[PDB]
């Protein structure tokens, strides 16, 4: 919605300053560890041929985006639940309760949760997330797509994550803090304010992906 | 099916 348009114009602004062509680029002066995101996808598995795409946030909370456009999130407490239908309504259940309507989707939310815990590696394991509100519900995965060069994930709180398969690098763009986190080939990370990148620019690695990440935002809003 | 980065 407005968040996707907000993100898009922030990317056009940094890409129009031509940040890599600077007499002296100082991306060392755009850091903001006070802008590290609260949640981000650190595990995911795509089984869309049968059920959908299951994931895990930085908290152990597990969510699944099913093929029928419904969603099921299991909080990192192991019990609390959240079900969101295609049309948007939310419902708050538990696993201690026995909602018969979903017992075939809870089993598959469990299968995804077991697989990710069994085989896949937690991305951003060396990052301290930033503290969130006390009684804040988790965000769900609104829309995702997966190409050959990268995968794109769009949470319900605006954050857009992009993992490049070849470089292993990862971007986490937040339109609210106006920041991006770049994860290095060596799993090193940093958070840069976006308006500061206009004034000081950045290296070729970060600059290149900010240009590519714009066309991906354009493909989320073309749909 | 396509999983993300395997523990390794």
């Amino acid at each position: 919605e407005c968040h996707l348009s907000d993100l898009l114009q922030q990317l056009t602004s940094v890409n129009a300053s031509k940040p890599s062509e600077r007499g002296l680029v100082r991306q060392e002066e755009a850091e903001d560890p006070a802008c590290i995101p609260i949640f981000w996808v650190s595990k995911w598995v795509d089984y869309s041929d049968k059920y959908g795409l299951g994931y895990q946030l930085c908290d152990n909370s597990v969510g699944v985006l099913f093929n029928d456009s419904t969603r099921l999130i299991l909080y990192n407490d192991g019990d609390s639940l959240q079900y969101i239908e295609r049309d948007g309504t939310e419902s708050y259940l538990t696993v201690s309760s026995h909602p018969n309507s979903l017992m075939k989707k809870i089993t598959l939310l469990n299968y995804f949760r077991n697989y990710m815990s069994e085989h896949l590696l937690k991305a951003g394991a060396n990052i301290t997330p930033r503290e969130g509100d006390e009684l804040a519900r988790l965000p769900y995965l609104r829309t995702w797509f997966r190409t050959r060069s990268a995968i794109i994930l769009h949470l319900s709180n605006g954050t857009v994550q992009i993992n490049f398969f070849q470089d292993h690098t990862k971007l986490i763009l937040c339109p609210l803090m106006a920041a991006v986190t770049y994860i290095n080939e060596k799993r090193d990370f940093q958070t840069y304010r976006l308006s500061l990148l206009e004034e000081y620019g950045c290296c070729k690695e970060l600059a290149s992906r900010l240009r590519y990440a714009r066309t991906m935002v354009d493909k989320l809003l073309s749909s | 099916h396509y999983p993300s980065t395997t523990a390794l």
